[PDB]
């Protein structure tokens, strides 16, 4: 399929500006900074805990190795 | 017409592939994989081209010549470390390739799907054969002890294994073939990548919303010949910070003192993106046991869809399943370390944790995860 | 400058002001209208108006297009029932490029095969555009209810027809209907000597029923919520004194809008259907005359559920100016539109053009402006009534348009 | 007797001038007919956000009656002498003007004089005229020609008084009091503001005088406090996108930003639009035609109509084209259009501008033929040019353009430069503007 | 020479009537004309 | 009507040369493109340097490599072939012959009548230095290696099918087709030849 | 006067092809002078280390 | 009843009402839905189209509404459960006629 | 000639982290020394003040040299 | 089997953009030289390509000049003994692999050529090694000449202790220490393993560059391009 037969849209108008009149970054950090922000709040509950698990299963058990290798004192 | 661009039988077919293809407005980085992906693939056969004029596959000679490239032949230190990293970028694209897949539900499109996991094993098969052309202790011994699992097989299993190696061990005839292997099959790559899109195409993109995008597409041109620039931008970066300023990170040491069939290396493991794998093969006690787990590992892939519960395509709009999804990526991590570890206390263990929590994610929790969430939404 | 005028022994008309402005406009007129097919090459004309600048003895279709564009020209051929006009204009240094083009499309086309059949579906797209107009749908079909034959015809070929129209027609039709007895080449901007001489050397052609009015109706179901609707009887024919009485009577009762977005407070029609009916609505009188016949009526433009109502309204004010309501300060101001209006028709160099030739085809010569005006004077108030009494008792013509079920039949009328 | 002369002797305009500072102007012959009227500097340029639409508001009530006629005196008395009473607005002119029998051109000046100054405006006339501007505004609704080039001056002016309407927004309409009118009348009709231009059989000195009789009353008095100046309009490369896929043609209209009345250039831009040229699928021309873009479009069944335009305002424009083709074909019209442009800032040949320059000729001197044309060609000329530019003027700055000329001005306007799109309909497939923005140059020049 | 004054597009929706201003104008008063063209639109008058 | 469509307030994303909305943008159009297409051409000139750097480098990989430039010469020692003996070295896998001419034969090989040669190439067109003439110990016929001192020249002789060369290098009997070959060399000081 | 983004625009940069002529020189000299300053930046960096450096001792 | 607790706060978690979707935005289109939509009204469909063209433009940004915008949960309306109901009972019909 | 490598080994011993590990080696020394009938050694503690030694060997050798 | 790893010495080169010292290189060459040439060997490197790195040409060729190698057949079928020349590579201390055993009681002495690239910690370890050599802890009995030494794997090398204070001159002075002696031939086995070190940083330096200019550049490029539907606002119109 082609633009011109992908499906059917009523009454949506869209206005846009050509890239010569206007910036690249329109409100780069002043609106970029918060952005990124909400976007790492809305996820991180979700992506960083088993990343904080690994840490804990990773440190443990290397730890863990190095100990059990060394002598006992008995 | 006029527009030879959708005129010429040739053009016609790059016009409709690369600039005014309909793309979703709201593809993500995620989605650069695919593209960055053909540039690994280029790039290993330029930088492989390059290689083979100046290696030999005889085993007497073949370390020596690796290493002539990387001393006597103009700038071929920085053709064959290139190539040795840009196997390693190959495999980061590609697991993030496939990781969008999974979280944004990609594998709806089946054929485009199953023809992704032909591409996985072939550049598994490919970078399997290509560690060994070396023929450092690495190379060897890596290639002994996983081309000898396939002896588990009952009856056949011993014979086959000696078919392969065209003699009782991993010796001459293994490296010359595996050169040849090693050759050809980046060739058949290109191939089933091309029918890989040739069924996309007929879809289009999925977009990280889940939600059908044919109201609101963008030619690929320029919005995504631009993007795609800048990733592959951001891929020679990471390519070359490595080539220039960590060349070896990535690698083994072993790989530097030649294949003796004496002295057998301390820990022999094979290239840090098969040591998930090489991971759940020892989880499991059983040979044959451990080699259908580790086949398992992989061809799950193209079980995926068929476990799909969730009424929604996307995990955007599934917390659970994003969690459970993120759980299952750190357990891939947590295997990669474990499989790079000795088989001793307490990896054996963690390794038998993890690998029963990867399959237990994908064969049952996450499927559930995604009927509970339905039923929360009175789906 | 004033006009001149020549009458050659084979017939022709040549008439030509030289006004030494800086365009020239040439017209050769013909008696060759849709009247003049048969009920066998039905829409025969149609095809063969769309049909210049197809491939000549003189010149290629290419070089008519790119010749006379090169130039800055422009060609067109315009038809009535009873005549069709091949008119050229051009900057006035190229009059003989462009009379070149003009004798080749009119004394000597070709009409191959190939390139008359390629020029078919023209037929649907033109005809298509022309009856998205809903006017060109109720006079097609006035036409055809009114009269038995010649008048009847449509000047769009009929649908069973297109696809259909043969060379061999087309070849007929210009050979038995573009003669020297039937044309009259009219001109601005060019010098009469040697308009008469190219008439003489290039346009000595030799040469090749009367139309019976009937009273019919004619009615499209359709379904706009608009209703056009158009009720005629028989008027005088072009040419007669009476027909001056019609076009007074015409202008009396109202026949178009002389004030942007007004009211038209002094048509008596518009004023006698405004009482009845008051949401969006349209009348005015018809007048057609032609050479046999003429049609005078009204048409009306009504919401579909009052068309009853309005056509009833219309049809009254008429009874009214029949029965002899109708004071001097009336006829005084139709005539003065009339009169104005004549004069404005034939203000620019177009429509003057129209009028030349036009006459020259219907009647002997020129007429001055003077005569015509003197010709409206010559019209009487008894005149005036009589016009419309032939209209009340005459047999009716109908066609409409719409969604009709509130529309009339005439002898419901 | 040629065509260089034959413009030699083409009437002269006659140029006089009132206390106020009316403009009174006339082309006079041996004619038994005539037309003259008002042309003034108004329109929804001058309006602000608030009384949009005030001037179309007007020319609603200009024909309802005076104090002196008094309804349907001033209709009526127009009617009865066979005079024919018209008006216009444009977003830069307000035009009034009467069409009559030569000897009643007095009553004529004074009608029209009755009109512009002591204009009714009844309360109900109102309040009548209100419903009617909103229906009119419905019907212009369906006409997807107006729609388009609403829309293109929306977004190529937007933010500016050219962005606007003539009709005003529907609210406007709703809400314009009897009071708004007035006040847009008196700051705006004024005697330097306005010209009076006739055409026909008539001596220019009883015009004059006429002129005197009856716009005597007429002000010239902006206090300098309130003068009404034009602040020049921003373009802006930019694109309006109505989407209804549900119509079944797609309008496209686009646009570079014109140079605007004054400038030469306009001559050049004239000609080379020309070659370019105008279609639709009723023309005779087909794949014969001598424009490339008409013969393709023609031959290949792309649209069903195309015009290229050149509009002009005061200090800016629009040049460019629309067209209205197939939904399948919005791709195909664009780029063979942007094709042309590019060839004839790159690489006119000379025969076709000689072509172009022909049609100009042509154009111009068969458009003024009669009395309407040419008066209203004086009437606006005087408020555009500050007078009317002989017919054998218009041909020596059309002799000057050659192949070379036509490339430099082109070049000057399309070659790389932003334009304004608007498109409505079926537009899916309508090129994205990066698409259309990289079509105005070519990488091989 | 000139473009015409209505451009044609057949397929095209037809412009609305919606009140007696815009309508007045159109009732037919004289019988039909048909012109075509090299260059102008093909229009029908009264 | 649509006539209540404006268009949104772009302030906020505009550069500052076009907010002003009562003045002409077609100041900035000059500048606002030149800045734009500045980063464009900027960024090909880079890359450009790049690509210059990779190609270049890809294409050196297929040039010789250091190893096979290590025996692209050969360092002779001039005074250690005493007056009238041919030394012969490895070089290119090749024996070559190096050999010091005695005032004798200076004078032999000039008077040689060329026209009498089946291939010319006078002596001194094929030396630098007279008392040393340099040759590639593989004889131009089927490519074996001749003997110093022996045949009818008093030059070479190659017995494999009977080729006789003189003391520049020359045939003059027997089948072979062409001169001895003679190397690119050149005298680095009086008692060192550097031959490749 | 124009601005210099200006100058540069209409100079060289609207016509495509001094746009490539601009792109192929500025190329050349970019070139040598990245190439002379950055190696100033490695061999700076690296003082008396480089054979560079300790060649004359040895000559 | 006692999960509608989990219910409002999986739905919030969720999310998709921060581009101002509806449930029913988000479902993904198999041949039961495709047929579904096919069978809305103008309004509807139209309303469908328009929230994802939001939607999707929204995600392209990297932004949300304002909460205020948010589609609240209680005025979720069910919109294509009626078509969708219907459509997957009239193929279960047909399936069991196949036997 | 002096070493600075045994310099500085001497220089880094008398650190807490380092005495405290040498002690560790000490006890161990006579207690594996003194007892018999024990195959347990010491390489553990000899190692755990090598560590603790060789890390600030390392932060300060390379300036001597 | 405990293991202590080598602590991470501050090496002239072990920062990004940090060359080889090649004064420490020419030092560390003459330690391979006169110490370990008799028992270790270095297959890759050959005289050449000590040449712009720690020797001239000339210098490079007297050092190869002072060392036996085969070479040959002459015609008569003999096979001669030689002076080196630039094109020999450091000859091998034994004929074979189970000749050296022979000679270093069983343990084959590595080829050092690779030795920092192929062993863990690299010339961090290989120092420690060189320096660690310590007394056994007390509960301790290594077996014959198999010394102790607590960085190599399984604490029991069979390697003497190959460097102390003064084991060699060096050309240009520098007070032979052992910890020097470690420093310099480190410095040297780097280069040894890595010969491209230098080089690939000064490209790891041009790289961050360029990659400094293009990557905003072409950022730039992006959301120019991407600003036409960055900024575009939609609305949705109905009847
Ligand atoms: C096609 C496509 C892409 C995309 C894929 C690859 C590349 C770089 C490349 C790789 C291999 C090549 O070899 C070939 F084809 F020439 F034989 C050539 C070029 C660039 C782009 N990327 C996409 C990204 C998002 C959505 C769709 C696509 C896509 O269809």
């Amino acid at each position: 399929r082609q633009f011109g037969h992908l499906t059917r849209v009523r009454h949506v108008i869209t206005y846009s500006l050509s890239p010569f009149e206007q910036r690249a970054f329109p409100h780069y950090f002043s609106k970029g900074i918060p952005n990124v922000l909400r976007r790492t709040r809305a996820c991180i509950l979700r992506v960083a805990p088993p990343f904080v698990a690994f840490y804990l299963v990773y440190t443990w058990g290397t730890q863990e190795f190095e100990k059990s290798k060394r002598k006992n004192p008995a | 017409m006029t527009n030879i661009r959708k005129s010429h039988p040739l053009m016609k077919i790059v016009n409709n592939a690369f600039i005014d293809l309909p793309a979703p407005s709201n593809i993500s980085s995620w989605w650069n994989f695919g593209s960055l992906l053909g540039i690994c693939l280029i790039l290993q056969i330029l930088t492989g081209l390059f290689l083979a004029m100046h290696y030999t596959s005889d085993t007497t000679t073949a370390f020596s010549s690796v290493t002539h490239i990387c001393r006597d032949v103009n700038y071929g230190w920085i053709i064959r470390y290139m190539h040795a990293n840009g196997a390693s970028m190959f495999f980061i694209c590609l697991y993030m390739h496939v990781g969008r897949g999974l979280y944004y539900g990609s594998y709806t499109f089946l054929e485009t799907w199953n023809i992704g996991v032909i591409l996985l094993l072939t550049v598994m098969a490919t970078a399997f054969m290509g560690y060994v052309l070396p023929w450092g202790q690495m190379s060897f011994w890596g290639a002994t002890v996983i081309t000898n699992l396939l002896s588990a097989i009952p009856y056949i299993g011993t014979n086959l294994v000696e078919w392969i190696w065209g003699g009782f061990s991993v010796d001459k005839a293994t490296l010359t073939r595996f050169f040849a292997f090693h050759f050809i099959l980046p060739f058949i790559i290109m191939a089933i990548a091309m029918v890989h899109l040739l069924f996309l195409h007929e879809t289009g993109s999925n977009n990280p919303t889940g939600i059908s995008s044919d109201v609101d597409k963008i030619p690929f041109h320029p919005y995504y010949t631009i993007k795609d620039i800048l990733g592959a931008l951001l891929l020679i970066l990471a390519l070359m910070l490595l080539v220039l300023f960590a060349p070896d990170l990535l690698g083994d040491p072993d790989n530097y003192t030649p294949a003796n069939p004496l002295n057998t290396p301390p820990h022999i493991k094979p290239e840090w993106y098969f040591l998930f794998a090489y991971a759940i093969l020892r989880s499991i006690p059983n040979k044959l046991g451990g080699v259908l787990a580790l086949a398992f590992s992989i061809l799950i892939l193209a079980l995926i869809p068929l476990l799909h519960t969730s009424k929604q395509r996307s995990m955007m709009f599934r917390p659970l399943s994003q969690c459970l999804f993120w759980a299952l990526v750190a357990d891939l991590l947590t295997l990669t370390w474990i499989g790079g570890q000795p088989v001793e206390h307490p990896y054996i263990t963690i390794g038998q944790l993890a690998s029963v929590l990867y399959f237990l994610l994908i064969l049952v929790l996450m499927p559930t995860a995604g009927t509970i969430e339905n039923k929360l939404l009175k789906w | 400058q004033d006009l001149e005028f020549t009458r050659l022994p084979n017939g022709l008309v040549i008439a030509s002001l030289e006004n030494y402005a800086p365009a020239s406009r040439i017209g050769l007129f013909i008696k060759a209208g849709s009247r003049y097919e048969n009920s066998n090459n039905l829409g025969t004309s149609h095809l063969l108006r769309l049909a210049s600048s197809l491939t000549t003895k003189g010149a290629s279709s290419f070089k008519i297009t790119r010749g006379i564009e090169a130039v800055g020209g422009k060609l067109s051929v315009t038809s009535t029932r009873e005549n069709m006009a091949y008119t050229v204009e051009c900057l006035r240094d190229d009059v003989d490029i462009l009379m070149e083009f003009l004798l080749n499309v009119t004394t000597a086309p070709e009409f191959r095969r190939w390139e008359v059949a390629a020029l078919q579906p023209q037929l649907r797209i033109d005809k298509a555009v022309a009856l998205q107009n809903p006017q060109a749908h109720v006079i097609e079909n006035l036409h055809a209810a009114a009269y038995r034959n010649a008048l009847a015809n449509s000047l769009y070929c009929p649908d069973y027809r297109i696809g259909k129209v043969t060379p061999v027609e087309l070849h007929d039709y210009v050979q038995n209907h573009f003669t020297s007895a039937r044309m009259a080449l009219i001109g601005l901007g060019v010098s009469h000597p040697v308009l008469k001489q190219v008439a003489e050397q290039f346009l000595n052609i030799r040469g090749g029923a009367k139309a019976k009015y009937h009273g019919g109706e004619i009615r499209e179901q359709n379904g706009d919520s608009l209703v056009h609707a158009a009720l005629v009887a028989e008027s005088a024919a072009i040419g007669s004194a009476e027909a001056n009485a019609f076009s007074v009577l015409q202008h009396v009762l109202g026949a178009g809008p002389h004030v942007k977005r007004g009211s038209n407070a002094t048509s008596s029609l518009y004023q006698a259907v405004a009482k009845g009916v008051h949401q969006p609505f349209d009348v005015s009188a018809f007048n057609a005359s032609y050479s046999d016949s003429g049609l005078f009526g009204f048409y009306t433009i009504s919401q579909a559920a009052s068309a009853g109502d309005v056509i009833k309204a219309a049809y009254n004010q008429v009874k009214t100016i029949a029965q002899g309501n109708l004071s001097n300060p009336d006829v005084q101001a139709a005539k003065n539109k009339l009169k104005a209006g004549y004069l404005m028709s034939v203000e620019s160099s177009e429509g003057f053009l129209d009028e030349v030739g036009s006459q020259a085809l219907a009647a002997g010569s020129y007429t001055p402006p003077s005569t015509v005006l003197q010709q409206i004077d010559a019209v009487a108030d008894a005149d005036v009534i009589n016009a419309a009494k032939k209209f009340v008792s005459g047999r009716k013509s109908m066609a409409a348009s719409g969604n009709l079920g509130h529309t009339p039949f005439i002898d419901e009328l | 007797a040629t065509y260089a002369q034959a413009l030699q002797s083409v009437p002269e305009t006659q140029v006089s001038q009132l206390d106020n500072g009316l403009r009174v102007a006339s082309e006079q012959s041996s004619q038994p007919t005539c037309t003259v009227g008002v042309w003034i500097d108004a329109g929804s340029r001058y309006e602000s956000e608030k009384n949009n639409g005030a001037g179309y508001f007007v020319e609603h009530l200009a024909f309802k009656g005076t104090k002196n006629r008094p309804g349907n005196a001033l209709e009526k008395e127009v009617e009865s002498m066979g005079a024919h009473l018209n008006a216009y607005s444009t977003r830069e002119h307000t035009a009034y003007y009467i069409k009559a029998l030569s000897k009643d051109l007095p009553k004529a000046v004074e009608l029209l004089a009755d009109i512009v100054q002591n204009c009714s405006l009844e309360d109900s006339q109102i309040e009548k005229e209100r419903d009617v501007i909103l229906q009119e505004l419905q019907e212009n609704d369906t006409s997807m020609r107006d729609v388009v080039f609403n829309y293109l001056h929306a977004t190529a002016f937007q933010g500016t008084p050219l962005a606007q309407s003539v009709e005003g927004p529907s609210e406007n309409v709703r809400k314009l009091s009897r009071a708004d009118l007035t006040e847009y009348l008196s700051r705006h009709y004024k005697a330097p503001r306005m010209v009076l231009a006739a055409a026909g059989g008539l001596e220019h000195r009883q015009l004059l005088d006429l002129a005197q009789k009856h716009f005597s009353g007429l002000s010239g008095t902006y206090d300098e406090e309130t003068v009404p100046t034009l602040s020049p309009c921003r373009f802006t490369g930019s694109q309006i996108c109505h989407r209804e896929d549900g119509l079944p043609l797609a309008h496209v209209a686009i646009a570079v930003e014109g140079p605007g009345w004054a400038h030469p250039d306009n001559v050049a831009l004239q000609v080379a639009n020309a070659i370019i040229g105008h279609y639709d699928c009723t023309y005779g021309g087909g794949a014969h035609l001598s424009s490339p873009l008409a013969s393709i479009a023609a031959t290949n069944k792309l649209c069903q109509s195309f015009q290229t335009f050149n509009i002009c305002y005061a200090d800016t424009g629009l040049l460019g084209a629309h067209f209205v083709c197939d939904h399948m074909s919005i791709d195909d019209m664009m780029f063979v259009l942007q094709g042309q442009w590019m060839r004839l800032c790159t690489s006119a040949t000379e025969s076709e501008v000689l072509r172009g320059k022909n049609l100009l000729r042509n154009a111009l001197v068969s458009h003024l033929d009669g009395t309407t044309p040419v008066c209203e060609d004086i009437g606006r000329s005087l408020l555009t040019y500050g007078r009317r530019i002989p017919l054998a003027e218009w041909e020596s700055r059309i002799a000057e353009v050659d192949a070379r000329v036509v490339r430099e001005v082109c070049s000057k306007y399309f070659y790389d430069q932003c334009p304004a799109v608007a498109g409505f309909g079926p537009i899916e497939q309508l090129p994205d503007y990066n698409r259309i923005r990289s079509g105005m140059f070519w990488l091989r020049f | 020479a000139v473009p015409a004054t209505s451009e044609s597009p057949v397929l095209d929706l037809k412009r609305s009537v919606l009140c007696r201003e815009s309508l007045r104008g159109q009732a037919a008063g004289r019988p039909l004309v048909a012109s075509v063209s090299l260059n102008v639109p093909a229009s029908v008058r009264y | 009507s649509h006539t209540d469509i404006k268009v949104p307030d772009f302030s906020d994303y505009r550069r500052p040369e076009v907010l002003d909305s009562t003045k002409s943008s077609k100041e900035s159009s000059e500048a606002r493109k030149g800045f734009s297409y500045l980063v464009t051409a900027t960024t090909t000139v880079g890359v450009a340097y790049a690509a210059k750097n990779v190609v270049s480098q890809f294409v050196s990989s297929m040039s010789a490599s250091a190893d096979v430039l290590a025996m692209s010469k050969i360092e002779i020692k001039l005074s250690d072939i005493p007056e009238g003996k041919n030394m012969a070295f490895k070089w290119r896998g090749k024996p070559l012959f190096v050999r010091h001419r005695t005032k004798k034969e200076i004078d032999q090989e000039a008077a040689v009548e060329v026209s009498q040669l089946r291939d010319p190439q006078h002596d001194l067109e094929r030396v630098k230095k007279p008392e040393w003439v340099i040759l590639i110990g593989v004889c131009t016929h089927l490519g074996c290696v001749p003997i110093a001192n022996a045949g009818d020249f008093g030059g070479y002789y190659c017995p494999c099918h009977g080729s006789h060369y003189d003391a520049s290098g020359r045939i003059r009997k027997g089948p072979a087709p062409l001169n001895l070959e003679v190397p690119s060399y050149e005298f680095t000081s009086d008692d060192m030849v550097i031959v490749g | 006067a124009p601005t210099l983004t200006a100058r540069l625009y209409s100079l060289l940069f609207r016509r495509t092809s001094t746009f490539a002529l601009t792109i192929v020189v500025g190329a050349l000299f970019f070139e040598r002078a990245f190439d002379q300053g950055a190696d100033a930046i490695y061999e700076h960096i690296n003082e008396g280390k480089l054979w560079k450096h300790i060649k004359h001792k040895y000559e | 009843r006692w999960l509608e607790g989990i219910r409002k706060w999986y739905y919030n978690a969720a999310g998709f009402n921060k581009l101002g979707l509806m449930r029913d935005d988000t479902i993904h289109e198999n041949d039961d839905v495709k047929e579904a939509i096919r069978r809305l009204p103008e309004n509807l469909y139209d309303d469908r189209v328009f929230r994802i063209k939001r939607a999707l433009d929204l995600s392209m940004r990297q932004q949300i509404l304002p909460k205020e915008q948010w589609t609240k949960y209680e005025e979720d309306k069910s919109y294509l459960e009626p078509y969708l109901k219907e459509v997957i009972r009239e193929r279960k019909e047909r399936e069991e006629w196949a036997k | 000639l002096v070493d600075p490598l045994t310099t500085v080994r001497e220089q880094c011993e008398q650190l807490e982290k380092c005495v405290k590990a040498r002690e560790r080696l000490e006890l161990c020394d006579e207690r594996v020394s003194s007892r018999s009938q024990t195959e347990e050694d010491c390489t553990e503690e000899l190692l755990d003040f090598l560590h603790a030694r060789d890390h600030c060997v390392a932060h300060k050798l390379f300036n001597s040299l | 089997d405990l293991e202590l790893h080598p602590p991470s010495y501050p090496w002239s080169h072990r920062g990004l953009l940090s060359s080889l010292d090649h004064t420490s290189i020419r030092r560390g060459f003459q330690v391979y030289k006169q110490v370990c040439s008799s028992c270790h060997s270095m297959d890759y490197v050959a005289y050449r390509h000590l040449v712009g790195v720690c020797y001239t040409e000339d210098e490079a060729k007297a050092l190869a000049e002072e060392v036996e190698v085969q070479d040959g057949p002459n015609e008569d079928g003999e096979m001669f003994m030689r002076p080196g020349k630039l094109s020999d590579y450091f000859p091998k201390p034994y004929p074979n692999p189970e000749a050296a055993r022979a000679a270093n009681n069983g343990a084959l002495p590595p080829d050092l050529s690779y030795i920092v690239r192929a062993r863990h910690g690299g010339e961090d370890y290989v120092f420690s090694l060189l320096t660690g050599y310590c007394e056994p802890p007390t509960g301790v009995s290594l077996r014959e000449g198999l010394y102790f030494n607590p960085y190599f794997p399984g604490q029991a090398i069979g390697m003497a202790p190959p460097i102390y204070n003064e084991v060699l001159e060096f050309d240009d002075g520098t007070p032979a220490t052992m910890s020097q002696v470690a420093k310099d031939v480190c410095t040297f086995l780097r280069w040894a393993a890595e010969p491209e070190h230098d080089h690939r940083k000064r490209m790891g330096l041009k790289m961050l560059l360029m990659m400094g200019l293009l990557l905003p550049l072409v950022y730039a490029m992006k959301r120019h391009k991407w600003s036409v539907l960055k900024s575009r606002k939609l609305a949705y119109r109905p009847p």
